[PDB]
This record gives structure tokens, sequence and C-alpha cells, in this order.
RNA sequence: CUAUAACGGUCCUAAGGUAGCGAAAUUCCUUGUCGGGUAAGUUCCGACCCGCACGAAAGGCGUAACGAUCUGGGCACUGUC
RNA sequence: AGUAACGCAAACAUUGGUGAGAAUCCAAUGCCCCGAAAACCUAAGGGUUCCUCCGCAAGGUUCGUCCACGGAGGGUGAGUCAGGGCCUAAGAUCAGGCCGAAAGGCGUAGUCGAUGGACAACAGGUGAAUAUUCCUGUACUACCCCUUGUUGGUCCCGAGGGACGGAGGAGGCUAGGUUAGCCGAAAGAUGGUUAUCGGUUCAAGGACGCAAGGUGACCCUGGGGUAAGAAGGGGUAGAGAAAAUGCCUCGAGCCAAUGUUCGAGUACCAGGCGCUACGGCGCUGAAGUAACCGAUGCCAUACUCCCAGGAAAAGCUCGAACGACCUUCAACAAAAGGGUACCUGUACCCGAAACCGACACAGGUAGGUAGGUAGAGAAUACCUAGGGGCGCGAGACAACUCUCUCUAAGGAACUCGGCAAAAUAGCCCCGUAACUUCGGGAGAAGGGGUGCCCCCUCACAAAGGGGGUCGAAGUGACCAGGCCCGGGCGACUGUUUACCAAAAACACAGGUCUCCGCAAAGUCGUAAGACCAUGUAUGGGGGCUGACGCCUGCC
RNA sequence: GUGAAACUAAGUGGAGGUCCGAACCGACUGAUGUUGAAGAAUCAGCGGAUGAGUUGUGGUUAGGGGUGAAAUGCCACUCG
RNA sequence: GAGUUGAAAAUAAGCAGAGAUCCGGAGAUUCCCGAAUAGGUCAACCUUUCGAACUUCUGCUGAAUCCAUGGGCAGGCAAG
């Protein structure tokens, strides 16, 4: 049994679909979200991965 | 041999525990994928003589269902009535012998006789008696109804002008099988239902007290809050075509 | 197991005095073995 | 022992893989020689 | 014989605990009496019964098997002593 | 307070290097540790850590020339491997449709969504970082180009098929190890010796290709013989195609891993002779065979037995309104002849010092390969292959805490309680009680032998019988049941307070009550509507009790 | 062995929420630990181990709600 | 109206009185995601016959009663 440790190597594909801005947009509420991510004005607005290759280095 | 072009495959995924993602039939999941089998009640197909090729094993229902060919090329499921022994011949229609296992409309058999499979109105499938080992008599007949006493003593004038088949359905052995593994049950895909004396208060009008407690409400409830004995649950009105309860 | 009150300037001066000059008197033994180091008879120093 | 059997590259699904080609192909095979046997026989 | 009441009279409720079990995961007084076990056992087993306040599907009584269950006495084995 | 500590009890030691500086870096030689791994891949994750050359400010629980840290350059090549360009499950989103203060909810055809189905590459080289990607050789798939023909198409369509449970032991085998031959080399400074040491390899693919098991068909066996039927095939009757009918077929063989040959008259290779800034390269290069045992690969969704009865849709194969279109746009046998061949990932870690636990955390992390001796075994013990010696050390050796070994004589007297120790233990052989649901209890209990040598028997592979010899001790190390007698509760296996409660608590098989006639009752939602149920009264919801036996009183 | 069984032994057969026991899952006793090596470990023992089993990849259910073999437990170390 | 090629200094060649640098009005281009719009999608990507759905306009004109219709089909424009 893991330790109370809350993440696990999850594939990024499968959490960017639960938060990813395509998933995010869609709802009334998450188009809202967005709203606010701009107006504060943050930088990286999601947490997605990409079916390229999600990284440059 | 397996894939009749007829057990069609996809169900609804798994038992519907769910409406919207809740549970709102408690206490389903488990089992095995029970692969169904789409089995005739519009029967439908009049004045053919088909066979009987196979008393197969329905798990998505209780009685045996019997496959039978026609003289055309085509291939049914129908529940098999007690004493359809291999190879014989059932025939649907309107004038047909009274004889195990073949339908005919209400109107035109015998009253007192052994009828399984009814329809409440027409066009649907087949309603009324149709599990493993139900029957329903024919009380006499009359203008356009048939007072037919159906498997909970209990009688009702239903349409007389509906298709119904004749016999009752076979497989009575089941009523009495003991599942004693205890995850028997559990195969089937019904889970524990626990009982509710102990839930915590919120859980159910049985709120837990120290040491085991006797409900102490005025009647027993359903956890919804509901008298859970005696208190009949049936629309004033609605259709009252029925004669007697007999309940 | 917990100290109540931290100490004087007074005490920690002394002790500290203490560890520094457990470090002086180690040094003239150093200085010994200089002072006899310097080229001479002896058999240790290959 | 271990690098003798990842000389011929067929562990988890690509041993699988592999053996599913095998089995198809000569029976892809055995269909030819048969169909073609058949004339062998009637004439 | 003396006692304990097989059996009776009274107000009472809707009626007044049946069978089994019983100082019991329920008996307070209470280390209750008695027997077995022990050198000695408020724990323990078998009984009696005035069941403070057991008791019949908030089940009664008993059960072969099973318990990282609670509980008492054993033989072997030892720094537990 | 310069106080606790420096992250497990695998273990370091030397010589010589590099350098201003060595326990800490490099190279040897030795010792040691893992080896169902402290090994090699791979999914995820990380995301530049990989490689080379400088650097040492901070980081590394010491040091530092060294690093996974800083600086500068460099690196990951696919028609075949993985995904997309193909298909669809759970699910998601759903045009139109319905419902709803707004957002939005339910919902059909569609569209996505693989963890699944279709589909084509192996061996050997190379090299600081890549190789089923580059090179050599041999293969395979798709689309064109060329020839002869038929002229008839491709779609929508209707069909086959794809298509799919668990165990269970057989069987045949192959990888793999041994044992043997065969070839090469060898003295390895003490007794005697070669009885010793190494090599004994080659895949995908093409062509052929068959004993097993399946016909228990009539039996004697497991083959001559005679007639309908098996795998595959032609039909005709309700028009192609199966679906159903009947007849029939020089019809008896069909099924599949292994097998042979080519691939590989080749490479590959132990061993030879020179160079060398001691790596490296150079040229040569013999033998390349058989018996054993054995799979937790393979025939294989063989087969038998079960109940709880095991996903779909595309590819792919047959054809009707022989559908729009027609040898000008077409397709097939076809030369298996010639050429061409789309995006994305590939480095490095991956039983981890770089992933998730905030630390270079005595934790955790799917799958794959599985060697020797002893063993029943993927345990255990000691070792090959490979990898590592755990990143503070050196002294002394008080008390005392922990991890452990032993303890004279007693053997629970300690104590809340024999808790914790210790003790049995394996394989054979004798015997096994009370009870009991008559299955169990039961490995009850208890007792005995077992090491090596010699011998012949029983299969005559093991084991047993007889004899001998040795120690105090013989499964002798590791590994490996303490057992009874009596109670209470719970029938049992099971689940439960992630991090103070594993229980008599919950559940369960069973019992009864009660409701529900099918556009049911019950639940969710204001509503549409959805579970219920693609079920249908031996079936569904709810309440209590909880095997089994006798019972279940009165108001 | 009986117009018909009823049962006794043998052999095959392979069932079991069967048995002992690794991987695996989980948590019972004890000590260590408690400014831990670790925000529940390590060590020695321990239970289950073809099943009411485990586990991987995608999904489902939500704040007076979800799920719950029921503890008011869990809902991203936070829950009357 | 002179010197200039953005921040900091070179660097390399350039340009400019035959108006360079520069300052204004009007323009042009404006890769990819994003209303996102060709179709799918894990955003800045893949497959693509190269280009949404809603109005509008012009044409074809389901159903039943060839009625009339609306719906569908297409070529349109470019407005939410």
């Amino acid at each position: 049994a893991a330790l109370c440790l809350t993440k696990r190597s999850r594939s990024r594909k499968s959490l960017a679909r639960t938060h990813g801005f395509r998933l995010r947009m869609s709802t009334t509420s998450g188009r809202a979200l967005l709203k606010r991510r701009r107006a504060k004005g943050r930088k990286i607005l999601c947490t997605k991965t990409n079916p390229s290759s999600g990284k440059r280095a | 041999n397996p894939r009749n072009n007829l057990i069609s495959g996809q169900r609804r995924c798994g038992k519907g525990r769910n409406a919207r993602g809740i549970i709102t039939a408690r206490h389903r999941g488990g089992g095995h994928k029970r692969l169904y089998r789409k089995i005739d009640f519009r029967r439908n197909e009049k004045d053919i003589y088909g066979k009987i090729v196979t008393i197969e094993y329905d798990p998505n229902r209780n009685a045996y269902i019997c496959l039978i060919h026609y003289g055309d090329g085509e291939k049914r499921y129908i529940l098999h009535p007690r004493g359809a022994i291999i190879g014989d011949t059932i025939v649907s229609g309107t004038e047909v012998p009274i004889k195990m296992g073949n339908a005919l409309p209400l109107t035109d058999m015998p009253l007192g006789t052994a009828i399984h499979n009814i329809e409440i109105t027409l066009g649907r499938g087949g309603q009324l008696a149709r599990a493993a080992g139900a029957v329903a008599k024919l009380i006499a007949k009359e203008g356009k109804s048939a007072t037919l006493k159906l498997p909970s003593g209990e009688v009702r004038l239903i349409s007389k002008n509906c298709s119904a088949t004749v016999g009752q359905v076979g497989n009575v052995g089941v009523n009495q099988k003991r599942l004693g593994r205890a995850g028997s049950k559990r195969w089937l895909g019904k889970r524990p239902v626990v009982r509710g004396v102990v839930m915590n208060p919120v859980d159910h009008p049985h709120g837990g007290g120290e040491g085991r407690a006797p409900i102490g409400r005025k009647s027993p409830t359903t956890p919804w809050g509901y008298p859970a004995l005696g208190r009949r649950s049936r629309k004033r009105n609605k259709y009252s075509d029925n004669f007697i309860i007999r309940r | 197991a917990v100290p109540k009150k931290r100490t004087s300037i007074y005490k920690k001066r002394i002790r500290k005095n203490i560890w520094k000059k457990k470090g002086y008197w180690a040094a003239l033994k150093a200085f010994s073995l200089a002072k006899s180091l310097s080229t001479g008879n002896s058999k240790s120093f290959f | 022992k271990v690098e003798e059997a990842n000389i011929s590259v067929q562990n988890l699904p690509l041993e699988s893989k592999l053996q599913l080609k095998l089995e198809q192909k000569i029976k892809m095979k055995m269909a030819k020689k048969i169909r073609l046997r058949r004339t062998g026989l009637c004439a």
C-alpha cells in the first residue's frame, strides 16, 4: 500500500481530458474559468499534453 | 453452437445501477457478460410449422428458451412450455390446434385451459405470465374481454382480441434450487443488501441506539420513510379493467 | 529535555574558551613533532 | 537464457502478434493448397 | 412433624409470561450456597434458585465443522522468573 | 552546541596513477554482496538527467580532481516495431426532436473514444551518445508501369465470417540446461594426477511437409477386406448469399506445432602470429555432432467437465431492384517482372540518486526473460550472466538502549494474562478417539526409521530387504505444524473504523411479512424522461431474523 | 445381489467461496521507531492465496450530494 | 534634418542630401491555437476532394389526399 500520496504516474492524455483546454472550454462554467485565469493574467492557464511531443527543451 | 446470428450481443452496459450515474436501483453489479438473446414474443408468423431443435439455456431469463426453425429460412427463440420435447412442431395462427406451445388469438380457444404468455394489448410482444413455470387459466369469456386469471391468484378481464400461447412455460424445477455457497448470489449479480437497523440515523429511519435497537418508529419504513407494511400503493384511477385483486 | 533559558554571554565565552584552548594544548605537541622532524636521526616519516 | 531470447524479438504482445501472423499466413497457404487439391480430385 | 403451598379470595388491566434457559456478554446485594478442579482459586466447569431487571424471528434452546475471537486447566519447552 | 546526527549490521583492502591538494576520482590485483536480483528490456511518468571537453562559488549531510551541480558544444534517422491515416466496447458529444427562469437537462442517426479487433522484417555488423531505424544479405505488404484476355464497374445494399468463459489433467513437441563424443589449449612450481579449460552458433522468410489426437464408425487388434456419411465440394426444391428440404459426390482422410532443404558452399568462432602512446587492430582460424530430462512458450477458442452460459464494428469471402457508371475513365489469372513507399514516438532513468512520497527519503510503481548444485517449488542456501561494496571515517573499547547467541539447578515460581522466547517440524511406516449434519473430526493423538558403503530382488526408472562403517548428534546448515481437555459468542469462507478498535460488529445461503398486473410498486429529475426491465408474479421493491434440529405462547 | 431398484469394494473422474505454501493482497501479536530512515515504517512472526480474489488502461456517480458486506467510514494527506 | 540597422558593445557588411534613422494620415501582409469556422482534437495538432451551422437570396420542390404546403437539395452571397 502506497503512502498517502495523491498523484500517481497517470497518463498525460488521461489528465488532459479531465482538465484539458478543449474540455475546459465546452462547459459554460469552464469558459468562465478562462475568463478569470485571463483577468488575473496567468500564462500557463491549463495542464495539457499535445499529440505530437509535449515538450520543447 | 452459439452465435445464432440472434444472440444480438450488445446489451445496456452491465446491470443498470444508473439512470444518471446514481444508484437508482440498489445493489446490482458483478457477474458475467450475460449476453442476451432476442427471443420472440410478437410471435406473429402465422400458419407456418416450425420445428424445435434446442432447449437452450437463457441466462437473461428464468425459463429455458427453445429454438424453432421454419419451412422458410427462419429461426426464433421462444419460451418452451412444459413438455416440449425436442423435435416437435408448434404453429401460431388463428384456428390452430389447441396443443402445447402454439399461439392463437384469445377469442378462439376453450375456457379453462392453461395459457402462459399473453398480450395486455395488441402489438406489444407478450406481457403476462412469462416467467419459468407461470400459468394463467381462462375464466369465462365475454363481449370484448376475457376474465383471465393470471398467476398471482388474481382475476382480470383482458381484451379478447389479443394473442396468447397455450400450455405453461416449463422448467418449474428452478423454483426450489438452493444456492448454498452464499456467493452464488454474487455470481448472479445481486450485491448484498445490508439490513437497516444498523445504518446510522442519517442513513435510514432506524437510527442506531446503544445495543441492538428495535425500530421504535410507529411503523417500519422504507429507507425513504414511507410505511413498509400493508400500505397499498396503487394510483386511485388508472384502468380498473381487473375484476378482483385476489391478493 | 528542553532547556529552560538561554545562557549568558559570560558562560558561553567560558566554554568556547575551553573548546579553543583544548585546541591550544594540542599544538605544542605538533610543534614538538616539527622541531624533531627537522632533519635528525629518527625511525618515522619515511 | 535471456539475450538469446531477445535476439529473436518476440515478447509480451509481439510474441502474440507475430505468432498470430504465422498462424494466419500458413492458413492462407493451406487455403490455396486445398482449394487447388479439390480440382486435384474432381477433374 | 414443623416448614415450603398441589389449591384457593380479593383490586387490576387487554391480558397477565407458555416451552426452554437461568446468579448467565443479563443477579445489584455478591468473593450467593453446594460439588469438582488447585497446597490455597473473588477467575473456571456442573448444579440449586428469592430471574434487583432472562424468554420465544429487537427470536428460545442445542449444536458437528471453522475462529490472527474472549475464556479456564493441561503435557513438552524454555532467562519469563 | 560545536551538542544529537551524518539515513540500515553487503566490506572493504592494497599497489600505481591524476593533481597544489586523495580513504572519497581512474586502472589493476584481491576480498566481498545480490542473482525471481542490488541484472537486461518495456508501458506510464520525467523532460535534457544521455555523450564529449572545461569548471568548481552554492548543491553532495565528509572530501573532491568527481558528479545526475555550473558553462560550451553535441545527440535520439522506421513502408514492417507503437500510435494516427482502419474499426468499434464502457463512456463522451449528439444535428434535427422533446423538456426547462437563463445557463442547460433527457434523447436518435451520426462523430470521437482503446486498455480490444484488421494489418508487412529478421540475422550480423558499426559506433562518444541511435539502431527490428544506418550498412550488408535475404524477406514481406500496399499502389502504379508492361502483356494476354473477359468488357463489364465501384457504391449503397442482403449474407457468411471476424466472434471471443472458466477450470482440468492428459498428449505430442520445441526453446534450455546437462552427459557424451569432436576440435583447441594447458604443468597451473606441496602427495598423486588431466579424471582438468574453452568452442561445439545461425533468425525471419520461401518450397515440400507428417507421426500424434479427432471416424471409438460393425469387433479381434489396433493394418486387407465391402456399402451411405468426417474436414473440403456439386447441387436442385420456396430465384444471388447464406437460413431451412432431400439426393448425391474413385470420400475417406482432413487439423497443427515440430521435420527437410534453401536462407547460411556463409558468416560466426576458441585458439594462433605482430603492432601498441600497454585499449586496439591486423592475418589465420579447427570441430561445428548425438543421448537425457524438461517446460509456468507452441498445436490450443485440441479435448472433457462444469453453470454462473462468456463485446462489438470494421477489414475479408460469396450475390438479388444483375442499382448511379459502362473495356475512355474497369477489374481480375497474370509475368509473383521493374520502380515507388505518409505523419508522430525512438536519447537517458524505468524492482529507479533522476517517476510518485517536499531531500541523492532503510517506502511505493503494470508487463516481459528466467541459468547451475540441493530442493516438490518462481521458497530457501551457495554461485554463473550481469551489476554493485550502499557516499562520513579512524580509534578505543565503561555504564546503558537496541539486533542477537549461550546460560549451571529448577521449568510459569514472573505476570493483568506462559504475552514474548524456547520447543516441534520433511519423506516414508504403524495407529488414530470423543463426537457428526455422518462430508468431517484427522496431519487427531501417539510411536518408529531415515548418514555413507556393499548386495539382489519388487517396477526390475524409484523405493524396500540383508549386511557393514562412522559421529555425541544422520531431513543432521538453510527451509520446515506445538498439541490436548473444557467453556461463551458467531453457523462457515468473507468484509469493516486509509493513521490507537478485525470483533461476538456487517454480510451472507435460508425464513417469514408486505407492496407491485406491465404504459408495476420503488428511486432520481420541477420537466422531458432514465433505472427498474430490453425483465414480466417461482419475477421486482421494501422491513425484521440470519446454516441445521425441535419450536415459535398469551394480549 | 431386486420383473425394478435400493447399497458394498475397486478403478477412472476431477469438484471444492477445500487443504499446506511462494508472487500478490491485507493487516493480527511483539519489539524498534516516536525532534523516526518513514506525516503509521523496519524486523521476527501472521491471515487469504481459483475466489464474495487481485491488478493494469480508459470511464461513471458529488457537497446537505456521491458511495458505502454499515464504521458516519471514504470522497485526492481535510470530513457529524 | 542628419547620420543610422530596437535593450546592452562589438560583431558583419549595408543605407542615406540623386532625404537614410525618425515622426504622422491612409494602406498591404498578418504562419498556428483561440467565436474558430474543411472534418476530428488531448489547444497552438492530425486527415483533408481546400471549403462551418444560423439568417437571407435564387433555383429542386418529400409525406399523405399529383393538392396547397413545411421539411431536403443545391448554387448564393457575408450579416448574428
